């Protein structure tokens, strides 16, 4: 019971990005150093 | 010689030999047919109600179905919440139920001219052109309006009765179980499969959230052209969700190995057949291998073009608000497993390329049932060793040790013993002596001369097959 991924920008709290960006931003994955190979899922270094 | 053209293209064919049965072991879905066995004993054998006898292989009357839509269908599959889907709580369905009805059109046939004054009219049988397609009764929406065979996902299939295309009434079922009875009924109460009917279908889907296998389940009626109908259920369990975890890349890596090996041998066996001697079919060995090449590339392809999208699933799993058109994915799953039994044939196939040194093959069931008499007689010694020990213990150990209590659990306990789970505390505790003796002499007895004796057996009819061949295949 997966589904896909979040992308986007969300202020504090969640979801109401009122100014410029989300005060917690996506901060996207680096170039090189990721891929943690969960349990049951691969993952990068992206993430809030 | 002997080291590049005998050792090389046996042990080639029988890496492939291999590699085929490995990808063949790779392919049995066991929870998935476990899942639609149940569905279908859930359905199938499910009755109309709990006083009445009509069942879906017991299709004899048009109330049998709609009997059978308000019972025990909606007690296997239409269970309440804690209107969720879920009879055992463990059986969950995806989505939501389709109905299709393919009649026949008012008037699908004529009546003869010399008795027009009491014949009306007839219907004919299920097919593209004989397929009802304006209203047939109270019309208010689709609940008896044919929809177009392109515009509701529908094509001919041309299964055990007739080719059943697209076009016919349909309608789309309820998110609550209560909500699709009422439904049933109120199709039930009008005319909605009537006498001028030819055939109705049934679609669903199953997810059983706790494992991860969403299949789908089509139940088929044929109401024949001479009165009654003939209902039947059929499973598909496609899936493209299968990169999941360590098995999972063992087989992708098992399928590109063997992609590979297939490509190196149509490269090794393109070579000697088109700069050599040509037209060779008639020689049981050089037609055989192109035929085997070519299969095996027809196949791969074929399952590579059956997962070519995998968006279905997902879109499904998204928006379940509907019935999603899962009859193209049955019918590319029914086309793969049609596929899979085409490549059992194939390793079939393959296992007689690897019979190039034939002969050998009911010359020497002679020896093999004699090394069956050898065992034979071998079981009846150790047996009657073992039982003697199991006694012994039974009758020593027998009040004190929780191990050896009932006879029927000293035979396990020294199973387990030869195995090796040896326990030795509570043996030699409850007896110092008799109680290491029994040990050691089983020990001793039963691991230094009673399976020796059977690993001899086996050596030497190893060596007699291996004389007896050596004579007379190099003799004669």
């Amino acid at each position: 019971a997966a589904g896909g991924f979040s992308t986007s920008d969300y202020d504090v709290g969640w979801e109401s990005p009122h100014n410029g960006s989300g005060t917690w931003a996506y901060s996207a994955p680096d170039l090189l150093g990721a891929w943690s190979w969960g349990s049951c899922a691969v993952y990068d270094s992206g993430g809030y | 010689k002997y080291l590049k053209s005998v050792l090389r293209e046996l042990v080639t064919y029988l890496l492939f030999l291999i590699v085929l049965c490995i990808l063949t072991y790779g392919m049995m879905s066991s929870n998935v047919y476990y899942y639609t066995r149940m569905m279908s004993q859930l359905f199938l054998d499910t009755p109309v109600s709990k006083t009445e006898k009509t069942n879906f292989k017991t299709l004899s009357s048009m109330e049998d179905f709609w009997k059978f839509t308000e019972g025990s269908l909606l007690d296997g599959l239409y269970w309440k919440m804690q209107n969720r889907s879920f009879i055992f709580y463990e059986n969950l369905l995806l989505g939501v139920p389709r109905i299709r009805q393919l009649r026949v059109r008012n008037g699908s046939c004529s009546i003869p001219q010399d008795l027009r004054d009491e014949i009306k009219e007839c219907y004919d049988v299920y097919s593209v052109s004989s397929e009802d397609r304006a209203p047939f009764g109270p019309r208010n929406g689709t609940a008896w309006i044919y929809t177009s065979e392109k515009d509701l996902n529908g094509s001919s299939h041309w299964g055990i009765i007739a080719t059943y295309s697209g076009a016919g009434y349909y309608l789309d079922l309820s998110r609550t179980r209560e909500e699709t009875a009422a439904q049933v009924a109120s199709l039930k109460k009008n005319v909605w499969l009537d006498r001028g009917t030819r055939a109705t279908f049934i679609d669903f889907s199953v997810y059983n959230a706790n494992i991860n296998l969403f299949c789908v389940v089509r139940l088929l009626v044929e109401f024949p052209a001479t009165g009654g109908v003939i209902p039947s259920w059929q499973f598909q369990p496609l899936k493209l969700i299968r990169y999941v975890t360590t098995f999972d890349f063992f087989l992708a890596a098992c399928e590109i190995i063997f992609c590979f090996f297939i490509f190196y041998y149509v490269v090794e066996e393109i070579l000697e057949i088109r700069i050599h001697k040509l037209h060779y079919f008639r020689s049981f060995w050089n037609c055989l291998d192109v035929v085997i090449v070519v299969l095996s590339v027809v196949a791969i392809g074929i399952n590579i073009y059956r997962t070519s999208n995998v968006e279905v699933l997902l879109q499904f799993l998204e928006d379940q608000n509907t019935f999603p058109n899962f009859e193209h994915l049955a019918y590319w799953q029914i086309q793969f497993n049609n596929i899979a039994a085409v490549t059992v044939f194939f390793v079939w196939i393959k296992l007689f390329k690897f019979i190039n040194f034939n002969r050998t093959m009911s010359q020497l069931s002679t020896t093999m049932s004699r090394c069956a008499k050898d065992l034979f007689g071998f079981a009846i010694m150790f047996f009657i060793i073992f039982l003697a020990y199991a006694q012994l213990a039974y009758l020593v150990f027998g009040t004190q040790v929780d191990d050896f209590s009932t006879f029927q659990e000293c035979i396990f306990t020294q199973f387990r013993i030869i195995l090796g789970d040896i326990n030795f505390a509570e043996i030699e505790e409850a007896n110092r002596v008799l109680g290491p003796i029994y040990f050691t002499t089983f020990v001793f007895f039963m691991f230094f001369i009673l399976l020796n004796m059977f690993a001899a057996i086996i050596a030497d009819t190893y060596s007699e097959v291996k004389s007896d061949l050596a004579q007379q295949k190099a003799e004669m």
